[PDB]
This record gives structure tokens, sequence and C-alpha cells, in this order.
RNA sequence: AUCUAUAAUAGCAGAAG
RNA sequence: UCUGCUUCUGCUAU
RNA sequence: AGUAGUAACAAGA
């Protein structure tokens, strides 16, 4: 007999069985190289699918643009990026007429979030583009370096503490002749064009660990100039897409599951018996890059009518810089000699003065159908989204083509909805027999090419209604589980030993909720985590013979204990946890059963593996020993300038936090600088005291002159 | 050391089947000198966690 | 009965597009 | 010159 | 050589 796992689908539906196909076991692929051959594609990509558009140049930048909009109809089936205006409009006036009120009810709430939201909201982002260094940074770091350069440039209303405060200090930076870089200290000096360039830069690399895919791809990173601008745009959307029923975002898990399964039951019912009813599991092909930011600009514009002019301005900003954005190259290449057995690095900002004779075909012709674009090492890339910078805004557009699809808009006897997941659709159609589903179809999918939606005919098919797939949630008449996609959360997190303890037992515990994992599986799944849990921080039971450095002074402990139950299992303790305690943390599950003497010292208040605050006296520690801090490995270059910055700025905050004791609580809120701060909570703390009688003559007379020996230093330097 | 010394029977090793890309008189020096250094090891019986 | 929300600390990890 | 955006979920508290 | 797969590792300073 020859195994056929596969042939087990011939008794099991694949969807009961889903789980068998994802091979999550394994590690991801990852790349190894530059992403310049990715970035490269994706742009030429981008310019293909609109070559048949309107050439410019950029009177500000000098980068040649691609504008496809009202360009020629498609007349093949390729992706199209040439989006007809008067029909993103009438799918937007048609989405407000069939909910009325929803852009305006947007609108207000998306004003009281622009007018409160506060410039620390940037610094919530990932790896992000730093112009000052231009180079990748945390967007902490390279938000406090845009601050640095801006406030050295004379721009400081951003000391308001309000993001669009930093936007306006965005928009007027964007107008001086030249912007000022103090490194360490080199003084260099951009002018506007340069300057500009590095203000609408998204720099690109590769996406690594992706599932499902065999080719890798880029992604991009924008810079702190444009993500205050895309987060107003996207509160808006989010917004919009909250009253919209066929959204599936921003619901996610077990609500938007539930809202799938209601949205497409109600479908189900209100659709006739007479009819026929057909869906489509449906994938949009070059989504981001056939998303224009012109088309974003009309859909703002139109959503924000009859809004303030300051607000419709705030939230155009964000369309009309993508649409001149450039997208950095990235590391370039990397060129090797076998006979000089040599290997040299080649960066991207020498692709365009460079001989063709270095590199293979396929290359050498992305660089002679890119060339025309590079600037400062950068590609001009007017059309596209460049991935997934606006998914709720697309996914507005999307829902638009979906409600254009009722009886009042198709005028015949089939009719369509949906749901909408950025680019992922499910799409029901009704119609009394086959060929009105199939002009249903073929009329929505002409609709979507009239916006610059193409939909994968690869990827999509349609079968008759009740099983469908929507972002990877399989639907057999009603969403099945899909235990494989949370296994890579199954293990040992590396945090520490009481951390990595309580996620193990409630992740498990999750998986049982949510992932129809069974009981004796879930037994199955505690044993190997404390296997693991055993393995990783050595800590086998006591009475064992693994050999480990930890191993002798286990044993002591072992042979000192009287209880050994109590014992945790980082202690050599046994493992007493089981399906009936999964919820219970383990200090307190084994708490009645510890011995007083470890019970006392496990838990002592003076623990010397954690942290300990001043009130030298100390306040008590509560955690356990187990919560000791991993050693961070951070020694090779020459941005080691920024270690003493850091450590003085955590020497002013520290000293902060002893002025103010609710700081690192909550967010501290204040256009006054610290010292001005510290100064006035020290001598208003100092009269309330020596009023209400802690304090005496002589201290509060102290208090109050090394205050004013503070105030005239920061005076006088 | 003790699953190998369980063993009788090794010979002379010689090539069976060479990798047709590679230089197999270093396989062969490889394995000859493995089972050396096990041999020195063994033989001080003072046997660390790594070699 | 409602409850992302008559709501907003932050970081990390997993998943999805 | 190298883990982006968005959404959800879980854990933790420099 | 091998890993690997659209570009890299096979040390670097
Ligand atoms: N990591 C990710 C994955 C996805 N996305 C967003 O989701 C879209 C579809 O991805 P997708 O992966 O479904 C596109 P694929 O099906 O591979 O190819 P095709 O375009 O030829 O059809 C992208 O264009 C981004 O907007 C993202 O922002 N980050
Ligand atoms: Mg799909
Ligand atoms: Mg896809």
């Amino acid at each position: 007999m020859d195994v056929n796992p596969t042939l087990l689908f011939l008794k099991v539906p694949v969807q009961n069985a889903i789980s068998t196909t994802f091979p999550y076991t394994g590690d991801p692929p990852y790349s190894h190289g530059t992403g310049t051959g990715y970035t490269m594609d994706t742009v030429n990509r981008t310019h293909k699918y609109s070559e048949k558009g309107k050439w410019t140049t950029n009177t500000e930048t000098g980068a040649p643009q691609l504008n496809p909009i009202d360009g020629p109809l498609p007349e093949d089936n390729e992706p199209s990026g040439y989006a007809q205006t008067d029909c993103v409009l009438e799918a937007m006036a048609f989405l407000e007429e069939s909910h009325p009120g929803i852009f305006e009810n947007s609108c207000l709430e998306t004003m009281e979030i622009v007018q409160q939201t506060r410039v620390d909201k940037l610094t919530q982002g990932r790896q992000t583009y730093d112009w000052t260094l231009n180079r990748n940074q945390p967007a902490a770091t390279a938000l406090a370096n845009t601050i640095e350069v801006f406030r050295s440039n004379g721009l400081t209303a951003n000391e308001s503490g309000r993001l669009i405060d930093f936007l306006k200090d965005v928009m007027d930076s964007m107008d001086k002749e030249e912007m000022e870089i103090t490194t360490h200290k080199k003084k260099q000096r951009l002018n506007k064009r340069s300057y500009l360039i590095r203000a609408l830069t998204l720099n690109t690399m590769t996406k690594d660990a992706e599932r499902g895919k065999l080719k890798r791809r880029a992604i991009a990173t924008p810079g702190m100039q444009i993500r205050g601008f895309v987060y107003f745009v996207e509160a808006l959307a989010r917004s919009i897409c909250e009253k919209l029923e066929q959204s599936g975002l921003p619901v996610g898990g077990n609500e938007k599951k539930a809202k799938l399964a209601n949205v497409v039951r109600k479908m189900m019912t209100n659709s006739q018996d007479t009819e026929l009813s057909f869906t489509i599991t449906g994938d949009n092909t070059k989504w981001n890059e056939n998303q224009n930011p012109r088309m974003f600009l009309a859909m703002i514009t139109y959503i924000t009518r009859n809004q303030p002019e300051w607000f419709r301005n705030v939230l155009s900003i964000a369309p009309i810089m993508f649409s001149n954005k450039m997208a950095r190259l990235g590391k370039g290449y990397m060129f090797e000699s076998k006979s000089m057995k040599l290997r040299t690095q080649v960066p991207a900002e020498m692709l365009a003065n460079i001989d063709l004779k270095y590199f293979n075909k396929s290359t050498r012709e992305k660089i002679e159908k890119i060339r025309p674009l590079l600037i400062d090492g950068t590609a001009s890339l007017s059309p596209g989204m460049m991935m997934g910078m606006f998914n709720m805004l697309s996914t507005v557009l999307g829902v638009s083509i979906l409600n254009l699809g009722q009886k009042k808009y198709t005028k015949t006897t089939y009719w369509w909805d949906g749901l909408q997941s950025s680019d992922d659709f499910a799409l029901i159609v009704n119609a009394p027999n086959h060929e009105g589903i199939q002009a249903g179809v073929d009329r929505f999918y002409r609709t979507c090419k009239l916006v610059g939606i193409n939909m994968s005919k690869k990827k999509s098919y349609i079968n008759r209604t009740g099983t469908f797939e929507f972002t990877s949630f399989f639907y057999r008449y009603g969403f099945v589980a899909n235990f494989s996609m949370e296994l890579p959360s199954f293990g040992v997190s590396g945090i520490n030993e009481s951390a990595d303890m309580s996620v193990g037992v409630t992740v498990i515990k999750n998986n049982m909720i949510n992932n129809d994992l069974g009981p004796a599986t879930a037994q199955m799944a505690l044993q190997l985590f404390i296997k693991d849990y055993r393995y990783t921080y050595r800590c086998h039971r006591g009475d064992t013979q693994i050999q480990t450095r930890r191993a002798f002074e286990l044993k002591k402990l072992w042979e000192q204990t009287r209880s050994k139950a109590g014992l945790l299992v980082s202690d050599g303790g046994p493992n007493l946890y089981n399906i009936r305690n999964l919820h219970i943390p383990e200090v307190c599950l084994k708490w009645e059963l510890m011995d007083e003497d470890y019970q006392g010292r496990l838990c002592n208040p003076m623990n010397p593996f954690v942290s300990h605050k001043e009130i030298s006296m100390e306040y008590d520690a509560v955690a356990t020993t187990h919560s000791w801090i991993p050693k961070r490995n951070r020694s090779n270059t020459s941005q080691r300038g920024i270690l003493e910055d850091e450590q003085m700025y955590q020497k002013c905050c520290n000293l902060f936090e002893k002025f103010f004791p609710s700081s690192s609580y909550r967010r501290p809120v204040g256009i006054s600088s610290m010292v001005e701060a510290m100064v006035s909570r020290a001598r208003i703390d100092a009269r309330i005291d020596f009023e209400s009688g802690r304090i005496k003559k002589e201290e509060f007379a102290e208090i109050m002159k090394i205050c004013s020996t503070i105030e005239e230093l920061r005076r006088q330097k | 050391i003790k699953c190998m010394k369980t063993f009788f029977g090794w010979k002379e090793p010689n090539i069976i089947k060479p990798h047709e890309k590679g230089i197999n008189p270093n396989y062969l020096l490889t394995w000859k000198q493995v089972l050396a250094e096990l041999q020195d090891i063994e033989n001080e019986e003072k046997i660390p966690r790594t070699k």
C-alpha cells in the first residue's frame, strides 16, 4: 500500500480537514540578499499597468509622473490602472445615497480625532524611514530626529503636542530654502529639491517569513512626514468602514466571523425562493499597484463635502503626497568575481550611472526600464498605493462597488451583495436563471474594471451559495475551525520563566475555546509545552537524572523541601496543570502547597532579580524571582553616538518620574519644558507640605532656594 | 563512545559511492580523523562535554 | 439590555490581508 | 545601508 | 564543496 494523505478528502470534506493543507510546522521562507530587484520589478509592473496614461514632469521634484486616470477603457482582461473619476464619484454618491449620513457622521468623528490626537501617536509605528539619516530607524527615534531637525530649522509648532501642529510644521518645512542636518558635528545642508525627495520617499525592504508564496516581494515604509496624514486618512476611512455591513474591517477574530456569518445569513434570507444564488470566492490581482492616489483624493473630496476647509485640506494631504511619492531602491546588488575570488557591494544610488555589462538579462532589462525614473537613488512611483497603505479607503471603494449591486442600481432581475476586506471579497449574486448570474458577474467585473479593481480570474471561483472562503476563513454552511494557523503560537516564548508558563498555558486554553482544540489533544499539548519549557529553562523535575549546570541547585532545593507539589516547575517541581485549572496562574495554583520558607523566599519583598523603585528606601517587590530580566546583547558601526544621548534621556526621564508619580502609568501632557514642570511641582509640593505640616521653616527655605537657583540657571546657562 | 564499543566488525574504510562533485579523500580522512580523536579522548577517559 | 466605544497607557508575540 | 501598513487576539509592566 | 534559490551565506572588523 502506498500512503496518500490527500485521499482522506474522499470521505472527509476539504473544509472539515482544511488544517491538513496548512504546512505550518516547517520554517517559513526568508529573503537572503537585497530587495532592489523586487522594488524595481514592482515599479515596472505599476508603470506597465498604467502605461497608456499621461506622462508629466513634476515642477517641484523633477520626477516623471504617470497619470492613468480617465485613460482609455481597457480592451483586454489584463490588470488595468485606468480608473475613471466619474465612476468613482458615482460609486461614492450611491454609497452615500444608500446609507444617508454616513460621510457626515464619519467626518464629525474624524474632526474630533484630528483635533485631539497627539504627536506621540506616531511613535506607535515599527521600523520607519528616517530622512535625517536616510535609513530605517525605530519610529520614536525617527520622530525625535525629525523634531530636533525641525526645531534647529526654526519649525516649532509641534511644541503644541498636537499631531495637526506637527503636520503644519511638515507643511512649512516643505517650503524652506535649505534644511540643516546636524550629525555627530558634521553640518550638512539639503536644498529644496533634495529635502523634498527625501520627504516623499518610502524605503523599500523585502517581506520576510511569509507563508503561501513561492516568490518574495517588496514592502514599503514611509517617513514621518507621511505617517500623520496617512493616520488621519485611515481614521476617516475606519469611521466609514465601521458603518458598513459589507466591510470585513476593522472587525477581526470572533467578532469578524460573527459579522460575516450574520451578514451572509441575512443575504441568503433576502434572496427569494425562486431565485438562483451563487457565491464567488474572489481575490483581486495587483491591488496596491492599481489603487491610484488620485482616486483616493477624489473619494476624500466627495466624502468631505460641506466640511470646514481646514479639515478637507488636512485629509487631502496624504493622497497628494502619495501621488508624488518616491520609492527608494534599497541596498543595491552584490557582485562576485570567481577568478579573483572577491565580492563587492554596489549601492542602489549608482544604478543609473553604472555599466549594464555586470548584470544578467532580467536585471539589465529592469534597470533599462526603470532608469528614466531614477533621482537621488529613488524611483518615481506616481501610480499605486505601495503595499497596504490605505487598507480602509480601498475597502471603502470595494464596498461601494458591492453597494452598486442592489436592484435599484442594476435595474435588472439580477443583483449582488457580499463582503469586502481590502482586496479579498465574497460576492453573492442572485438571478432567476444561470444567464442572469453570468450577466451579474460580468457587470460586477466590468464595474470593478471601471474603478481600477481587477478581479483575479485564476484565484477566484464560483459555486452555489453555501460554501466559500474569505480572508482564510473557510465557510461550509458556517465557519470551520482551522487549528494549523495558530500552531506557531505554541511553545516557549522567551520572556522569562513566569511569563513563558503563563503564555503556554493560556495559549492552550484559548485554543480549546476558539480553535476546537479537543481535551485529549489539550492534555498532550500541555505535556509537550512542559517538556519544551523544562528543556529550555534547565528546570527538570528535582528527582530526575538529566545533567545540567542548574541540576545541583535543583536537587538541593528538592531534597530540602517537605511539600514537593508546591515547588514551581521552574524550581524543579511537578506539573499540576490539567484542563480544570488552565485559567489559574502557577504561583496561585500551588500557593497552598508551598513550604513557608520556600514561599517566603520565592516571593521575597527584596527580590534582587527585579527592579526596585525608590519612595535609600524602596518599595517592596511583589513578583517572584522567576521574573528576571534576560541580558540583551546590543554590541560594530559608527552609530554609537546615540548611546549617550539615550542614557541622558533615561536619566532625565527617571528624574521626571521622581517629580511626577503617575507619568509612567498614564502619558503626561504639557507644553512646558521638563525643568519648568519639575520646578513648579517641587514648589507647589513644598508649599502644601509646609502648610499641611511635613516640613519646617528651614527645609522649605532650602527647597525654594534650590528652585530659584535652578530657575536662574535655566534662564542663565 | 560506549555505543561505538558495542559494535565489533569495523574494517578499513574505503569509498563505495563517491560524491561526484567533491573531493572524496577528504571524506575518508574526515572519518579517519573522527575515529582517531574518539580513540584519543577515550584513551584519556577525561571526556569533556565537547570535543 | 448595551458594551471596538456613551471608550483611548505602552511594549512584545501569533494570525490575516 | 535589512520584519512595512492595517485589523484582531494573547501575555507582560522601565 | 555545501546550504540555498531570482540573492545571498560560505565570517567581519
Ligand atoms: N503582507 C501583506 C500582504 C498583503 N498586504 C495587502 O494586501 C494586498 C493583497 O495581498 P496578497 O498577498 O493577497 C497579493 P498576491 O495574492 O500575493 O498576488 P497578486 O497581487 O498578484 O494577486 C496587498 O496588495 C497589500 O495591499 C499587505 O499590505 N501586506
Ligand atoms: Mg479571496
Ligand atoms: Mg491573494
